């Protein structure tokens, strides 16, 4: 009753387990995560010889012109040099650790906590850094972690966007080895949970139609 | 068009050297007109303004303002008919 | 019947002075003219402090504890404010221009750079009750002969480095006993020394000069003495060093040059980490995060502010304020975003929640005069004195069409058909209202009949009538739509400056030069009410005035007015220092607001124009959410909101009604009585407690049985709560239950629930729809990767 | 490639996009998606299908969206 | 060590 | 000024703060001299007696 | 009487035109800024009638700028006996140019705003004017 | 189909309710024939929504229990049809962009 005594009240983290709940944070996070790539692209900052070599009409040799006789790699070489200069200019993970442990204990809860804490710039690097060689343990592990998260019915928006980056970064890897059992089995498990989480569409798409009709006619 | 009748300062190596390397001279007068106008409009405006009128204002540069949101992608800004 | 309160200032993020990061590193404190703005980088949210200085702000800082913030203006008058509670604590006048202020890294003392003098002051304890004279001085130091540029504290709170116009850097000891430890003056620099810093170990002392020279000092033999072992120089061709800061933990040196470029270095090696340009204008201030991963930079000329994650080379915050005064403002139909128009001719789109500029449009050559949205909200229209009207798509952010008169008519006002198919604009030189077709871009026709210049326009949202007023001392209603065209002129006592339109579209309000807001019946063309404005307005005698304010007639009229979406109130402003909110049916003043209290602004209290800025309100409108209203002014877009709702406004309460009784009803499971009781108290925290305590099975029962009188309130409550709440699907059940049960009633009274329904639709469209899109696309991404054949 | 030249021309018209999509569906479902990419000129054909497909996706979803006008009828008169 | 060093 | 509290003074040399929502006295004071008048400031930060 | 500032404006106009005249006649950029210049000069009224760039070279004069000064306009418009009297009325705040009150004698009226220069509503002197005709209305406060 | 679109809304508007009940019976028999529905689904959907919107108060008052069953059945089959085309559309586009990305990676 202390909350009443101070004339205050804090909303529950989750009203009920079956009840879907979003993440406790800004709603622009999902937008930032999904389009983080174009953020990166759009945010990039805006960028004679003594023996002079001419020939043809301008030098007055129109006969050469009439008779028909008439550097990108050099830029590419220079771009390599600029990169080489950069490494000589500077002469100077926790994620992957928990992921291995979560598989070992079949509990990714400690992992899932760190994903929410990571900055969006932190998030994309970790998803992209997942290894893509057989037997694809980390990718199979990652989907299990997310599959556990969706069951929790908490932080629904974050877990949904996490896989979109997984597919964005490793969709080809998953597709090329679709027939692998480990990928297929974990991938099959995710659909079972995600398939349940379609009621939210019915409600949201429901309340628009009646609201649109109600306000109009 | 007018053809010069005095000796050219540039030597034949130099005139050709120019060819080795619409016009920058035109583009300098392009800007010089603008600042004269930008200064002129400011002065004539303050005399005729009733209220406040502020005076109008290598290395990689940060474009401090953008015409479009960062998250929006260039492809998404093209209509299907345009594609 | 709500108390509005100043919340935040959009259109400006930095004006001058020093910017300081919060100790937690998640908030940035930026001075904005007469006030201080707070930005939450992590949460993508901002607010502006309510307290105001007499003059323009000079220097600020925040203590590590995050509790005490001291603000000093250009006259040395200081304001101490509790950061957590956002309330002023003490006012002190240091009676001299304070160049810089910095708290001790113990927090017990704070130093003041006062002329060629260094002042140290003891920090009052926030925990203690309000003391009348809390400031007591520790010591006065007078070593420098010219003004002190800046000062730096020792990490152990025992020594202070001060850099001045002496071409010298001088050190002090906070403790008198430790005077012998640090009583040395450093020399050698050939230009003004701006910043002196300690290494993390404090063994070395780094000094920087305006010429661009960095001198590293060590205590060594030749018996021991300070000497410049290493010298580093910035080889800027002409750019002078304008601001410097250092992070001992990461050994980061951030320098800002007057040319508008900043360089990141690693000391003592002087490795150029990176070099970027913010523009051609000087970098006024620079700051470093507590981790040292984020750098904030500020240019005063254009009000440019940027937070740079130099580790990842990403932009945490990137915003630039209007160079000119905001001439006009327009809210999106949903209220999610607002667009601001400036005398420069550039339009900017702002997000209310984030308070940040999403985009700017610079197609207009001259000052933009007016901006409005269509009923759909997908499109926005703007007019400018350059002679064009431009239609903008906001989903794709592009100018899809432009309109213009035959002879380049300067436009001042614009209005848009709710159907989004006709656009009309008015001018001060023709007395004709041009009409354009949105679809085609052709001039449909020019409406004629005004004997004066058209001052304002508006299309009825429902009926689609057009009402236009002028300095003609008359108002004309145009029924352009239909086979036959009719015009109904109505005379008015004096020149009409502004016009408002009732959302129902049955009445129109107009502000006249006499200081009268007159309300008419459109269908009957007869006056229904009038309000006096002459006496309520507050106008301050300008410094150049030679006649008294009470006799003054410079501005005792309202140049802009707007209805409340409920339709019972009108917000008004003019070239004055007052914003007045009225109640239309009763014709009384609800409350008056003081726009600004800056003494620098002219009106707050033979070839050369005695000309200085004046306080004025260019435009005002209500938020469609019916919880706030924003006023465009010279300083920027002010926003006043009722979000605090700390007032107690019970409705139909009785003795039996009590917070404890409501809780008992919840424990006895009488949800409807507990829910109904909560509104009668009208306490948000109790309503939240009852709202979240109701089981999902019982939601349809309580929703069906709610009384009709409370239905608009609960509908509004859900809308504002759901927009920022996490219980997305819980709210969706509540909205589904209410609409399914009480849908027919809302239809019968659309206007009563108009604002409430809109807030619901905003939540459903802006956040709920975005979730399903991320939900559904993955569902199909799943099906492709599994169904189709894999690659060879 | 000849078939995809048609379906592109089919897609742009709303009255005929329905047929083209199912043909696209069958091909993706009855061919190695990798093989389709090497075919020269396919990708530029692929380029034009995407924007029109999205427009039709925004459509239909809206026709779906209007459909609970009928449950508003069911639930209301059920009262 | 410097007189201004920590400790 | 918030309309949530009432503070009263009586000849028994006491000042009592009453919380209107719950209808109960939340604080009590004993003044050596009977407080003849009691007034809140417009801001509510201050109280004059 | 000093006209150094007005001389600076007139000279700058001549310099801008001279720099324009240097640019190629066929350049589209040259043509518009010329027309834009002529437009604004017309807008202010210093160009009584629409003219050519050649006329803008010579027709611009200090007197033309002085002509558009608010106290001078009233003198032609017969509100005041003399320029000094007009300045005093501007100084005392009895003069109104459209929606706003002008207390600065140095202000000039643009061509469009000329038609709306008029005395403030509650000026005591308006009461004299309507009193002379015997057309004073106390209801109109003037 | 013969009715021009611009006159179609007015044609439905002038239409009395007693014929609207007949027109609901028409849809149900058309909806029974699945082939004709998908051929002309978009036009059928817009007409139905307009009629119900335009006669919502008349609809709710009617007490015919059979009318429930007519509105219920048309709903379930309408949803399958609309969902089917939506699912095919979302299915194609998502893989369709996947192909673009794979071609980019090969050439990049």
């Amino acid at each position: 009753l202390n909350d009443i005594d101070f004339n205050t009240y804090t909303s529950l983290e989750q009203i009920d387990k079956e009840l879907l709940t979003l993440s406790i944070g800004p709603r622009s996070k999902m937008n930032t995560l999904l389009h983080l790539d174009v953020i990166r692209k759009r945010s990039k900052p805006k960028e004679l010889p003594f023996f002079l070599q001419l020939s043809g009409e301008k030098v007055g040799d129109e006969a050469s012109v009439r008779e028909g006789i008439a550097h990108r790699r050099d830029q590419e070489a220079q771009k390599k040099l600029d990169a080489e200069e950069q490494m000589n200019k500077f002469k100077v993970s926790h994620f992957t650790k928990q992921l291995r442990e979560g598989s070992q204990s079949k509990d990714y809860s400690s992992l899932l906590a760190t994903l929410i804490n990571f900055s969006p710039a932190a998030v994309d690097l970790e998803i992209r850094s997942l290894n893509s060689f057989e037997p694809f343990d980390e990718i199979v592990w990652f989907i299990d972690a997310l599959t556990q998260g969706l069951k929790s019915n908490k932080n629904f928006e974050l877990y949904e966007t996490f896989m979109s980056l997984l597919f964005k970064a490793h969709g080809d890897v998953i597709h090329a080895n679709n027939k692998n059992q480990d990928i297929a089995s974990a991938l099959q498990n995710w659909e079972d949970v995600h398939k349940k989480e379609d009621r939210l569409d019915d409600l949201v798409k429901f309340c628009m139609g009646v609201a649109a009709f109600v306000t109009t006619a | 068009f007018e053809l010069s009748d005095v000796k050219s300062s540039k030597s034949l190596a130099e005139i050709y050297e120019d060819d080795y390397t619409l016009s920058e001279e035109l583009q300098k007068a392009h800007s010089e007109i603008s600042e004269l106008y930008a200064n002129l409009v400011y002065k004539l405006d303050v005399l005729s303004s009733v209220h406040f009128v502020p005076k109008p204002a290598e290395t990689p540069t940060i474009s401090m303002e953008d015409a479009q949101p960062l998250y929006m992608s260039n492809a998404s800004s093209l209509a299907p008919q345009e594609i | 019947k709500s108390d509005f309160k100043f919340s935040n200032l959009l259109g400006t993020v930095y004006r001058q002075g020093n910017i300081t990061f919060s100790d937690d590193g998640k908030q940035l404190l930026s001075p904005v003219g007469n006030r201080v703005s707070v930005f939450d980088l992590i949460n993508n949210k901002s607010f502006t402090f309510e307290y105001e200085h007499r003059k323009n702000i000079a220097a600020i800082d925040l203590n590590k504890q995050g509790t005490l913030l001291i603000s000093i203006d250009e006259d040395g008058r200081a304001i101490l404010v509790n950061f957590k509670a956002r309330n002023v604590l003490h006012h002190f006048n240091f009676k001299e221009k304070c160049s810089a202020v910095k708290f001790s890294p113990d927090g017990r003392l704070f130093a003041l750079a006062s002329g060629r003098f260094l002042q140290i002051w003891k920090t009052p304890d926030v925990n203690k009750d309000r003391q009348f004279a809390p400031f007591v001085r520790h010591r006065v130091h007078a070593g420098h002969f010219q003004d002190i540029t800046s000062l730096t504290w020792s990490q152990d709170s025992r020594f202070i480095l001060t850099t001045s116009k002496d071409l010298s850097a001088k050190i002090w000891s906070v403790d008198s006993e430790e005077k012998n430890l640090a009583a040395t003056t450093f020399n050698g620099h050939r230009d003004y020394v701006m910043g002196a810093f300690f290494s993390h170990d404090q063994e070395k002392i780094y000094t920087v000069s305006k010429d661009g020279a960095v001198f590293v000092w060590e205590f060594t033999k030749r018996k021991y003495s300070w000497r410049i072992t290493k010298k580093h120089f910035f080889y800027a061709n002409q750019a002078k060093v304008k601001c410097v800061t250092f992070h001992p933990a990461t050994r980061l040196l951030a320098v800002g040059f007057t040319s508008g470029e900043f360089r990141l270095y690693d000391l003592p090696d002087f490795t150029l980490i990176q070099q970027l340009s913010m523009g051609q204008n000087p970098v006024n201030t620079v700051s470093v995060n507590q981790t040292g991963e984020w750098l904030a930079f500020g240019s005063s000329k254009l009000g440019q502010l940027l937070v740079y994650e130099w580790q990842s080379e990403s932009y945490i915050l990137k915003q630039q304020g209007h160079f000119d005064s905001t001439n006009s403002l327009a809210y999106s139909p949903d209220g999610s975003r607002v667009v601001t128009a400036s005398e420069d001719g550039k339009i900017k789109v702002w997000d209310i929640t984030s308070g940040f500029c999403l985009a700017t449009f610079e197609e207009h050559t001259s000052s933009v005069t007016a901006v409005q949205f269509a009923k759909r909200g997908q499109v926005m229209f703007s007019s400018s004195l350059d002679g064009t009207v431009r239609a903008w798509d906001l989903i794709r952010y592009r100018n899809f069409r432009t309109f213009t008169g035959t002879e380049r008519i300067q436009f001042n006002c614009l209005a848009v058909d709710p159907s989004g198919e006709v656009v009309c604009a008015g001018s001060l030189d023709n007395f004709d209202i041009h009409v354009w077709s949105v679809q085609t871009g052709q001039l449909l026709d020019a409406l004629s009949g005004h004997e004066g210049p058209v001052s304002c326009l508006s299309f009825s949202q429902e009926n689609s009538v057009l009402a236009s007023a002028s300095w003609d001392k008359t108002i004309r209603i145009w029924s352009i739509f239909g086979r036959s065209q009719q015009v109904e002129p109505i005379e008015v006592y004096s020149d009409v400056l502004a016009l408002s339109m009732r959302p129902d579209g049955k009445e129109v309000a107009v502000s006249t030069l006499k200081g009268q807001i007159s309300i008419f019946n459109i269908e009957d063309a007869k006056q229904v009410g009038n309000i006096d404005c002459r006496k309520d307005i507050i106008s301050g005698r300008f410094n150049q005035d030679r006649f008294t304010a009470k006799n003054s007639e410079r501005s005792k009229f309202f140049t802009t007015i707007h209805y409340s979406f409920d339709g019972m109130a009108i917000v008004a402003g003019g070239n004055n220092n007052s914003i007045c909110l009225y109640d239309v049916p009763n014709e009384v003043l609800l409350k008056r607001f003081i726009v600004s209290r800056n003494m620098a602004l002219n009106g707050t209290l033979l070839s050369t124009r005695k000309m200085r800025p004046e306080v004025r309100v260019t435009s005002v409108q209500f938020s469609p959410t019916a919880n706030a209203f924003a006023a465009a002014s010279t300083e920027g877009l002010l926003i006043y909101s009722t979000n605090d709702t700390i007032l107690f406004d019970p409705f139909d309460l009785d003795v039996d009604v009590t917070p404890h009784s409501t809780v008992e009803a919840l424990r006895e499971k009488q949800f409807l009585n507990a829910l109904v009781m909560a509104f009668r108290l009208n306490e948000e925290y109790l309503i939240n407690k009852v709202y979240e305590a109701i089981p999902i099975k019982e939601i349809p029962l309580v929703a069906s049985n709610i009384p009709a009188i409370y239905l608009p309130r609960i509908l509004k409550f859900i809308g504002d709560f759901a927009i920022e709440s996490q219980h997305i699907e819980f709210n969706l059940i509540w909205i589904k239950a209410l609409l399914s049960a009480s849908g027919g009633y809302i239809n019968e009274h659309k206007y009563l629930f108009s604002t409430a329904m809109r807030s619901i639709q905003r939540f459903i469209v802006r956040v709920a729809k975005e979730v399903v899109n991320t939900t559904t696309d993955n569902k199909y991404t799943y099906r492709f990767l599994v169904s189709t054949d894999g690659s060879m | 490639i000849l078939l995809m030249k048609r379906c592109r021309d089919w897609n742009t018209n709303a009255k005929t996009h329905t047929i083209a999509q199912r043909t696209i569906r069958c091909i993706l479902m009855h061919h190695n998606i990798a093989k389709l990419s090497e075919i020269p000129g396919m990708v530029k054909i692929v380029d034009a299908i995407i924007p029109y497909t999205q427009r039709h996706f925004t459509r239909v979803d809206n026709l779906v969206e209007q459909s609970y006008i009928l449950d508003y009828a069911l639930v209301e008169m059920d009262k | 060590v410097a007189p201004t060093a920590l400790k | 000024p918030e309309g949530r509290w009432i503070v009263s003074a009586s000849l028994d040399s006491t000042i009592r703060t009453w919380d209107l929502p719950t209808g109960g006295c939340i604080d009590g004071i004993i003044v050596d001299n009977v407080a003849t008048n009691v007034k809140f400031s417009p801001n509510g930060d201050l109280l004059a007696t | 009487e000093d006209y150094h500032k007005y001389n600076r404006i007139c000279g700058d106009i001549r310099r801008l035109a001279n720099k324009l005249s240097l640019l190629p006649p066929t350049d589209p950029f040259r043509r518009k800024h010329e027309q834009l210049l002529l437009d604004k000069l017309y807008a202010m009224g210093v160009l009584t009638t629409k003219s050519k760039i050649s006329d803008l070279e010579n027709k611009v004069t200090v007197s033309a700028i002085c002509r558009r000064r608010l106290p001078v306009i009233m003198h032609r418009l017969k509100m005041a006996e003399t320029i000094q009297d007009a300045v005093k009325f501007i100084e005392q705040g009895h003069v109104r140019v459209g929606p706003n009150l002008i207390n600065d004698p140095a202000y000039l009226v643009t061509r469009n705003m000329e038609d709306y220069v008029t005395w403030v509503d509650n000026s005591k002197i308006k009461k004299t004017l309507l009193r002379y005709r015997n057309q004073i209305d106390d209801f109109d406060f003037s | 189909l013969r009715i021009r679109m611009s006159q179609l809304e007015d044609a439905l508007m002038v239409m009395p309710f007693s014929y609207v009940l007949k027109f609901l019976k028409f849809i149900d028999t058309v909806m029974q024939n699945k082939t004709l529905l998908h051929s002309h689904l978009p036009l059928i959907c817009k007409n139905l929504f307009f009629i119900i919107k335009f006669n919502h108060k008349e609809l709710v008052s009617q007490k015919n229990e059979e009318l429930k069953l007519q509105i219920n059945r048309v709903k379930t089959e309408l949803r399958s049809a609309l969902k089917s085309t939506e699912d095919d559309l979302g299915f194609n586009v998502q893989g369709l962009k996947f192909v673009k990305q794979q071609w980019n990676l090969r050439h990049n």
